[PDB]
RNA sequence: UUAGGGAUAUGUGGCGUCAAAACUUAUGGGCUCAUUCUCGAUACGUGAAAAGGGUGUUGGUGCACCGGCCCCGAAAAUGGAUGACGCUUAAGCCCAAUUAGUGAUUGCCCAUUAUUCCUUUGGUAAGGGCGAGAAAGUGUAGCCCUUCCGAUGUA
RNA sequence: GGCCAGAACCAGCCCUUGCAUUAUCCUGUGGGAAAUCCGGCGGGGUGCAAUGGUGUUGGCGA
RNA sequence: AGAAAAAUCCGUAAGC
RNA sequence: UCGAAUCGCCACCUACAAGACUGGAGCUUGCUCGGCGCCAAGUAUAUUCAUGAUCACAAGACA
C-alpha cells in the first residue's frame, strides 16, 4: 500500500502509470531443480521475474520416494528452542523459493537483492492474467528431460500428503479462470478471421513489384 | 510418422551439410545409416547418425531410380523447401534488400488495414 | 479510420549488455577486468566481431559536476556521468567479452546493470 | 606514394566516393549519406545527406564512425570542396558556405535521379537506422 | 617453491547454481531405479565380510559356472550432512572426442610457476667515457652510460 | 593546461598448397534372385615442408 | 514504480 | 524540492492439451490420395533541416 506521501508526490508529478519489465514464466511440467538453477542465474543477472502454475512442476521417481524425502526434511528441528528451528513451508511455491535461495548467495546484499526481485504463484492470479503472454524454459521441460517410460511426481499432490490445506482451492480458481478464458477467446473468433482474411485480400491490391519481393523473402 | 527405410529421403539436421536432401542406402545399424545424391555435390557416400536425419514423405525405390520416381521436383514444390530457400536468402542479404522488404511489409499492412475499414 | 502506434523517436545506436562480475577463480577476483554479456551474442564468433568496441556505463550522482559541453549546450549538464572502456578479448564459448575501464575499475555497485555497447569504435 | 605526401591514404576500400554510409555517432546519428571525397594527408571523409532527405548538410566525419554500405551511386560533380571551406578564422550559413552546398546538391540528386533504382535508393536514403529489440547486427553483411 | 607491478600461456583440479569455465557441448558407445542413517558421485582418508536374488553377457551342451550394475545380509544414543541445493533422455558409473565419416594445425577456466616487458636492489659482476650536461671514482642526492645474472627464510 | 578525450603514421611485439607413402586398396571378367562372403585371370590418406616515439582535431580553462 | 484488486448506473469480458 | 539510472507496444500474443503426439480420409497398417512497429497515413510527383562546426549520457522521449 502506497503511503499518502508516495500519493501526492506521484499526483504532483503527473506522470503516467508505469510498470517495469518482468518475465512471467508458466512453469506447469517443468523439472524442479533444472528450473530453479536457471532462474537462479537469470536473477543474478539482474531480472525481474515471476512464476506462476508453481503446484504443476515435476520431480522424478515415485510420489513415496519424494514423500519420504520431505519427511526426512521435516525431521529436523532445533532441540532446545524449536521456534529457532528450520522452518518447513509446504506450499509449493515456498517450495521453489526455497531451492532457489538455496542456489543463490544468501547472505549478501546482492543475494537478497536477487531473491527479492522474484515473485511465486498457484494458479494464475487475476493481476497476471492479462499482463501478457507467458514464457516456457525449452532446456527444463519434461518432456525432453525424462525418458517416457520411466514414473514421476507432481509437487502439488505431494504437497497436500504432507499438508497444505489450499489444493482444492487452487483447483477451483484454475478451473473457474480457464472457463472465463475459453469463453472469451470463443468471443473474437470472428474478429481473428476478419483480419486474416484483409491480409489475405490486399495482395490483390498492393503494387507488383512489393508482392514479388514478399514471395521472394518467404511472407507471401 | 515417416518410417527409416531403404530408398527414403532425409534432410540434414546440422553439421557442414545441413538443410541438404540425400537417400537413404543402407542401414548399418540402430544408430547408422549411409547417405548419397548424385545431384549434390557435396553429398557423396558417407555415414550419418539417426539423431541428425528429418525422413520426409518420398521414397525412391540409383539416379535412374530417383529420376524416375522425381521426388526431387515434388521436394521442391512442397513448403518447407521454400521455406529454407527463404532462411538462405534471408541470411544473405544487404542492408538496401531489408530496407525494400520492410517497405514491402508496410505497404501490405496498410493495404490490409484499408480493406478491414472497407469492409 | 484504423490507427497503429508508430515509433518515431530518436534511434537507439548501441547494443544492450549487463556485467556479470569481474575475472575470478575459487580464490577470489582481479578487479582490473570485467565480464560483460550482450544480448543475442552466444558464441565466441559472435563475441569476436566485437573486440575494440567501445561501452559506456551510464549513472548518476547527487549533484551537478562538469560535463563535456558545459559551457556551449548547457542543456547537457545534469547529474548523470558515465565511465568508457573497451572490449579486449571473448571469454569461453557463449559470447562473453572481458572489458577494461579506462585508468580504473568500473565499480562493484554495477555488477547487476545496464552496459552499452556500441558499434562505432572500430567500425569495420 | 610518400608517406607525408599531402595524396596519402589508407582509407579502406568499401568507403570509395559515392557509397552510402550509415552514420553512428554525432548529431545526425542513424542517418543515411552519402560519402564524396576524402580530405588529404589522410583525413576525414566529407558526406551530404544530401539535404532535404535527410537534412544532413556538407559535413567531416571521421571513417571510425560510418559503415560503408555496398550500395553506391555513380557520382561525376566537380568537387571543389577543399579543407578550408571547414577551416574558419578565431540557421546562421555564410554565402559561399550556401551557395556550395546547393550547387553539390543539385548536381547529387541529378546523379541519384538518373541512375536506375533512383526512387528506391531516393527511399533509401530517406529511411533512419536503428537498433532493434531482437535484432544481430555481428550476423548480417551490408 | 616466494624482489614491486602488467600482458600471454600453463600445472594440480575443474566447466547445472552457489562459483570463473560446455548461456546444461557432441552431428560418441554401453550400463543402472535405489520405501525413513544408505542408489552413486574428487585418491591420500574416514562405509562391510560369507551367503542369497532382479536386469543386461560369457565359457562350455545335448543344463552347470562366472563376471558388470543394483537389492538383501547392514542394529544406538541433541537435529544433519556426495560441502549445500538438487540431479535420473544424469548433473551417476566404465571408455572416447574437440565442433565431427568434411579433408593437416591448440574446446575453455583459474597460480607469488613458465615466457616476455617496465622499475628497484646486490654481485666472484662484464664493457665503455672522463641547449643541458661529466668528480680517475668501496660506501651519497650513487662521477656518467650500456649489459647479464640472483632476490622467500626460524635460531 | 601536454588537463581530459578522438583519429592517423613509423618501429617492435602478440596473433592468422608442395613431396613422400598411397595395394590387407580400386576396378572388369562358388555360394547365398540382387547384395554381404570365398577362390581363378586381366588393368590401375598420413609422415615431412610451403611498450616507445611524431605531429593532427575537439572539450574545459579569459 | 511488481496488489492472490478493478477493467445513468444496476444487473449482464454476451446479447443489455 | 526533483536533476537524475531504465530506452517495444497491442480488443489479432495476453485460452487450452499432447510429444509412442501434430490437417482429413483410406485400409494395405506403413504406404497411397502471433500482429504491428523502424521517418510521405504509404511506395510516388513531393517537402524544413546546417554554424549543435569530426567521438563524448539521446542537447530527445515516455509510439
Ligand atoms: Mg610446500
Ligand atoms: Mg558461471
Ligand atoms: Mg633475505
Ligand atoms: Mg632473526
Ligand atoms: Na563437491
Amino acid at each position: 500500500f502506497p503511503s499518502r506521501k508516495d500519493a501526492f508526490r506521484a499526483q504532483r508529478k503527473g506522470a503516467k502509470k508505469h510498470r517495469p519489465e518482468i518475465i512471467v514464466i508458466d512453469l506447469k511440467d517443468h523439472v524442479l531443480g533444472r528450473a530453479a538453477a536457471v532462474v537462479a542465474k537469470q536473477l543474478l543477472l539482474g531480472k525481474k521475474i515471476t512464476v506462476v502454475r508453481c503446484e504443476q512442476l515435476n520431480i522424478a521417481g515415485t510420489e513415496i520416494r519424494n514423500k519420504i524425502k520431505y519427511l526426512q526434511y521435516l525431521r529436523k528441528r532445533k532441540l532446545t528452542n524449536p521456534t529457532k528451528g528450520p522452518f518447513h513451508h509446504r506450499a509449493p511455491s515456498d517450495v521453489f523459493v526455497r531451492t532457489v535461495r538455496s542456489m543463490l548467495p544468501r547472505y549478501t546484499k546482492r543475494g537478497m537483492k536477487a531473491l527479492n526481485s522474484l515473485v511465486a504463484y498457484e494458479g494464475i492470479p487475476p493481476n497476471v492474467v492479462r499482463t501478457g503472454g507467458r514464457v516456457v524454459i525449452p532446456r527444463a521441460q519434461r518432456h525432453v528431460c525424462y525418458r517416457s517410460e520411466r514414473p514421476y511426481t507432481v509437487l502439488g499432490n505431494m504437497c497436500k500428503h504432507v499438508g497444505w490445506k489450499y489444493s482444492d482451492v487452487v483447483a477451483n480458481l484454475e478451473k473457474a479462470r480457464v472457463e472465463k478464458a475459453s469463453r472469451h477467446h470463443e468471443k473474437q473468433a470472428k474478429l481473428r478471421d476478419a483480419w486474416k482474411s484483409a491480409r489475405k485480400e490486399a495482395l490483390a491490391k498492393m503494387p507488383k513489384h512489393n508482392v514479388e519481393v514478399l514471395k521472394k523473402f518467404g511472407y507471401a | 510418422s515417416h518410417y527409416i527405410c531403404a530408398g527414403r529421403l532425409v534432410r540434414i539436421l546440422r553439421g557442414p551439410r545441413q538443410d541438404r536432401v540425400g537417400v537413404i542406402v543402407d542401414i548399418v545399424d540402430a544408430n547408422r545409416v549411409l547417405v548419397e545424391n548424385p545431384e549434390d555435390a557435396k553429398m557423396w557416400r558417407h555415414v550419418q547418425n539417426l539423431k541428425n536425419v528429418e525422413p520426409l514423405k518420398y521414397c525412391v525405390s540409383l539416379k535412374d531410380a530417383l529420376a524416375s520416381s522425381k521426388a526431387l521436383e515434388k521436394y521442391a514444390k512442397t513448403r518447407t523447401a521454400a521455406r529454407v530457400e527463404a532462411k538462405k536468402a534471408c541470411a544473405v542479404s544487404t542492408d538496401f534488400e531489408r530496407y525494400q522488404l520492410r517497405v514491402a511489409r508496410r505497404s501490405r499492412a496498410h493495404w490490409a488495414r484499408k480493406v478491414f475499414d472497407e469492409k | 479510420t484504423s490507427r497503429v502506434n508508430r515509433n518515431r523517436k530518436a534511434p537507439r545506436l548501441y547494443m544492450k549488455g549487463t556485467l556479470a562480475g569481474y575475472t575470478r577463480g575459487l580464490h577470489g577476483q582481479t578487479k582490473q577486468t570485467a565480464l560483460v554479456r550482450v544480448e543475442n551474442v552466444n558464441t565466441r564468433e559472435d563475441a569476436t566481431w566485437y573486440v575494440g568496441k567501445r561501452v559506456c556505463y551510464v549513472y548518476h550522482g547527487k549533484k551537478v559536476k562538469r560535463c563535456v559541453r558545459w559551457s556551449k549546450a548547457p542543456a547537457r549538464r545534469s547529474t548523470t556521468r558515465a565511465l568508457w572502456g573497451r572490449v579486449t578479448r571473448p571469454h569461453g564459448n557463449a559470447g562473453m567479452m572481458r572489458v577494461k575501464f579506462n585508468g580504473a575499475s568500473v565499480p562493484a555497485s554495477a555488477i547487476g546493470r545496464r552496459i552499452r555497447v556500441y558499434l562505432y569504435p572500430s567500425q569495420i | 606514394v610518400s608517406r607525408k605526401s599531402p595524396e596519402y591514404t589508407t582509407l579502406r576500400k568499401s568507403c570509395a566516393p559515392g557509397a552510402i554510409a550509415i552514420i553512428l555517432a554525432g548529431r545526425f546519428r542513424g542517418r543515411r549519406a552519402v560519402i564524396l571525397k576524402q580530405l588529404p594527408h589522410n583525413g576525414p571523409l566529407v558526406v551530404s545527406g544530401p539535404m532535404k532527405y535527410n537534412g544532413v548538410p556538407i559535413r567531416r566525419i571521421d571513417s571510425r564512425y560510418v559503415i560503408a554500405t555496398s550500395t553506391t551511386v555513380d557520382i561525376s560533380s566537380v568537387d571543389t570542396a577543399p579543407i578550408t571551406a571547414e577551416v574558419f578564422q578565431r540557421t546562421l550559413v555564410s554565402d559561399a558556405r550556401a551557395q556550395l552546398q546547393k550547387k553539390i546538391d543539385a548536381a547529387l540528386i541529378a546523379a541519384i535521379k538518373k541512375d536506375a533504382q533512383g526512387k528506391e535508393k531516393a527511399g533509401y536514403l530517406r529511411s533512419v537506422f536503428t537498433v532493434k529489440p531482437g535484432d544481430a547486427p555481428h550476423r548480417w553483411n551490408w
